[PDB]
């Protein structure tokens, strides 16, 4: 996003949950209910240490969550020039024409659209919570170099041929 | 690759020295048997559509 | 270590069990690098399908 | 620097929050190094904080513009490298700071990034 | 009073499953919410350890090798005690362990030792075991080896060093080891420089006794918030537990793993060499 965009004061997503989405503010972190998800499950002295991230979990939700808000209500109308005022059913009928279905669909079966994106996401958390190797792809990353580095430090031990592994020992 | 065959198999002393050096071909066994699972991964995202 | 008397076995066993080691972790390290360029091959083959 | 009863390294004695079985004298972290030791005199807990330690890093704007400068020691006090800031992200020494935020210039971590004004 | 019963009973070694049992806690760390792999000499799990019954009580001698498993049943007249050494023929310095009515007695000396030793018994006689013994290098007093529930130890040498752990379980079988983990904890750690080999029960005079043979085998433990141990995976003693340890956890999920390797080695050897149609003349000279 060229600037953070604000996430409307008004959540007028037609009717979608996407307070599951955007961070929550009434927590201590700023996350939302997906992310508390993901966050409880994907998780020195030897002279081996970890460095923070310049941009932090929630600063890191604050580019997200512009780049999200603006996608779902306005699309790249607040990057390319000014923002538009397109509200959210007429953002969602231009959705359609734009894939080649007609805006009918938005109109007609306006309260279907919403129900089947909100049930997905319900199922969506349902099943990274049931079945936590679903967050899989960022947990085995993690344990996979934790584990590079832990051996890192159990190869000290190693005396390859020596008769003490340990330098200040020898 | 079996890196306790290739260095030096069916010997008590070879093993025993091969151990000095700790988890390090232990780790080229392992990242050997993570290629082909990963060349399972490649045929199947090419060809299961 | 069938011919040298055993502490003279060891420090020739060692030096030829690093050396093979350094071997193995050669392919290995080809073999990832070769292996991450043919499944961004696999990647785009899939993507192309 | 530390001795009990053969044990040796280096660190800052605390108070421990768990205890040991009876039998358990030592106790060990998921690298297998010490976390904390028993007491061999007195029986009790204590755990093994590390030494401050951390790597240094110096912030600079452009020698064409400034020469001011300051350096950053990661992870540790102030006290241990009047301008002194006091981060996590590694502490400032030679320079201040301000509540308001900014756009970032040069990044420091954790949050906080350094600019220069006049 | 060395009566001599040599009952000499000859049951079968009625050996049994040990199930989840013989594991205790060799090392003094704290550890919790980890597994830890660690090489020793423990039971097998499941695999079949004699439990042998005095009863005419007999006492056999079981080989000790890098250290044992022990448990035993009692009623009203409890025996607590044993006879270790490396010959347990009055040539060295062999170990008695002797309970009486106030605490344990862990004395090591060269005991010249009786045909059928016993404790005789309001006291134990450590006479009835031995005749006399002399050149003594070890007596130490510690706790009381007595706690339905099974007395159990185990016993070690490490390098010189003879250790006595115990603990204590409720039985649901005379002649059974119970089912849950076990967890010995060491009452005394003695620096005697003596090669054990032979393990006798002493038997107190007036009895079903568990023996194992503790194996060099890797086990994964599994670490309380305590520091203690709750459970463990005896490595590769089935495809389970080789699916177990190679993954470093008690759990393992539906799928495919590889654990092993099968391995063929040579039973014959082989040597040809061409046919001999010029012996050499030695002869010309030697003859
Ligand atoms: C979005 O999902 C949340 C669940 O996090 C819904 O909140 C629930 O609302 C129902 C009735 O509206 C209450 O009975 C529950 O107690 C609420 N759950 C929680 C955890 O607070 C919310 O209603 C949904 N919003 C929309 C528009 O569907
Ligand atoms: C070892 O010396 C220490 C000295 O601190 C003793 O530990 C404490 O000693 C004080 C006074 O001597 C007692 O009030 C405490 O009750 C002791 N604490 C504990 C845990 O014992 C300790 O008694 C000495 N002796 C032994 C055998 O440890
Ligand atoms: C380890 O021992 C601790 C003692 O600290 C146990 O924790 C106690 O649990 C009981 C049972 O509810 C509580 O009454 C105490 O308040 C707890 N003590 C605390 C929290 O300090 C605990 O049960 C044991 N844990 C394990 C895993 O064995
Ligand atoms: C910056 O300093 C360099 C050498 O110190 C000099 O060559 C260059 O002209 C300066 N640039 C400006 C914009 O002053
Ligand atoms: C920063 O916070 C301090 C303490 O509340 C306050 O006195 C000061 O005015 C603030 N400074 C700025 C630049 O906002
Ligand atoms: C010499 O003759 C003796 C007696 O038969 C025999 O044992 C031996 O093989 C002969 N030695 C040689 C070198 O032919």
């Amino acid at each position: 996003v060229k600037q953070i965009y604000k996430t409307p004061p008004i959540k007028d997503f037609g009717g979608f949950n996407f307070s599951q989405i955007l961070p929550d503010p009434s927590k201590p972190s700023k996350r939302s209910p997906i992310e508390d998800l993901l966050f409880n499950k994907v998780t020195k002295f030897n002279g081996l240490t970890v460095l923070p991230p310049l941009l932090t979990d929630e600063m890191i939700a604050q580019y997200t969550s512009a780049l999200l808000a603006g996608t779902i209500t306005s699309g790249w109308t607040f990057g390319a020039g000014p923002a538009l005022q397109i509200p959210f059913p007429m953002q969602m009928a231009y959705r359609f024409n734009g894939i080649g279905v007609t805006q009918n669909v938005l109109y007609e079966n306006q309260k279907l659209i919403a129900n089947q994106f909100n049930s997905a996401i319900g199922k969506i958390q349902d099943s990274l919570s049931s079945t936590p190797s679903a967050l899989g792809k960022l947990q085995d990353v993690v344990n996979q170099n934790a584990q590079a580095l832990n051996t890192l430090v159990k190869q000290l031990s190693s005396n390859f041929g020596a008769i003490s592994s340990v330098l200040n020992d020898i | 690759v079996d890196c306790t065959m290739y260095i030096c198999g069916d010997s008590t002393e070879c093993s025993n020295l091969l151990l000095q050096y700790g988890s390090f071909c232990t780790q080229l066994n392992r990242a050997l048997t993570g290629i082909a699972v990963e060349q399972d991964k490649n045929t199947q995202e090419v060809f299961a559509q | 270590l069938s011919r040298l008397d055993p502490p003279e076995a060891e420090v020739q066993i060692d030096r030829l069990i690093t050396g093979r080691l350094q071997s193995l972790q050669t392919y290995v390290t080809q073999q990832l690098i070769r292996a991450a360029e043919i499944r961004a091959s696999a990647n785009l083959a899939a993507t192309k399908m | 620097n530390f001795n009990f009863n053969g044990l040796t390294g280096t660190g800052v004695l605390t108070e421990s929050n768990k205890k040991f079985l009876p039998f358990q004298q030592f106790g060990r972290d998921i690298a297998d190094t010490t976390d904390a030791v028993r007491d061999p005199q007195t029986l009790e807990i204590l755990d093994i904080t590390p030494c401050s330690f951390g790597g240094v890093s110096v912030i600079t704007p452009g020698t064409n513009t400034s020469n001011q400068v300051a350096v950053l020691y990661q992870d540790v006090n102030c006290t241990e490298v009047s301008n002194v800031f006091q981060t996590r992200a590694g502490c400032l020494i030679g320079a201040e700071h301000v509540n308001n935020s900014y756009e970032c210039d040069i990044p420091i971590g954790a949050g906080i990034c350094a600019s220069y004004q006049t | 009073q060395c009566v001599n019963l040599t009952t000499r009973t000859q049951l079968p070694p009625a050996y049994t499953n040990s199930f989840t049992r013989g594991v205790y806690y060799p090392d003094k760390v704290f550890r919790s919410s980890v597994l830890h792999s660690t090489q020793d000499l423990f039971l097998p799990f499941f695999s079949n350890v004699t439990w042998f019954h005095a009863i005419r009580f007999d006492n056999p001698v079981l080989p000790f090798n890098d250290g044992v498993y022990f448990a035993s049943t009692e009623k009203s007249n409890i025996i607590r005690g044993w006879i270790f050494g490396t010959t347990l023929d009055s040539k060295t310095q062999s170990l008695l362990i002797v309970n009486n009515a106030t605490n344990v007695v862990i004395k090591v000396c060269e005991f010249q030792f009786c045909n059928d030793p016993f404790l005789g018994v309001w006291m134990e006689s450590e006479f009835r075991v031995y005749s006399s013994a002399n050149n003594c290098t070890f007596e130490y007093v510690s706790q009381p080896f007595l706690m339905k529930n099974l007395r159990e130890f185990v016993f070690k040498n490490i390098d010189g060093y003879f250790k006595i752990y115990s603990k204590h379980t409720p039985i649901n079988l005379v002649r059974d080891l119970p089912q849950g983990f076990s967890a010995l904890e060491p009452l005394v750690d003695l620096p005697i420089g003596i090669n054990i080999t032979r393990f006798q029960t002493l038997l107190a005079l007036h009895a079903a006794y568990y023996v194992g043979y503790l194996q060099p085998r890797t086990f994964l433990l599994k670490y309380n918030e305590n520091g203690t141990i709750t459970d463990a995976v005896d490595c590769a003693l089935d495809p389970l537990s080789e699916t177990k340890c190679t993954l470093k956890s008690f759990t393992v999920e539906k799928g495919i793993y590889q654990t092993s390797n099968f391995r063929v080695q040579p039973t014959e050897s082989i040597v040809r060499f061409p046919n001999i149609t010029n012996l050499c003349p030695f002869g010309e000279v030697f003859n």
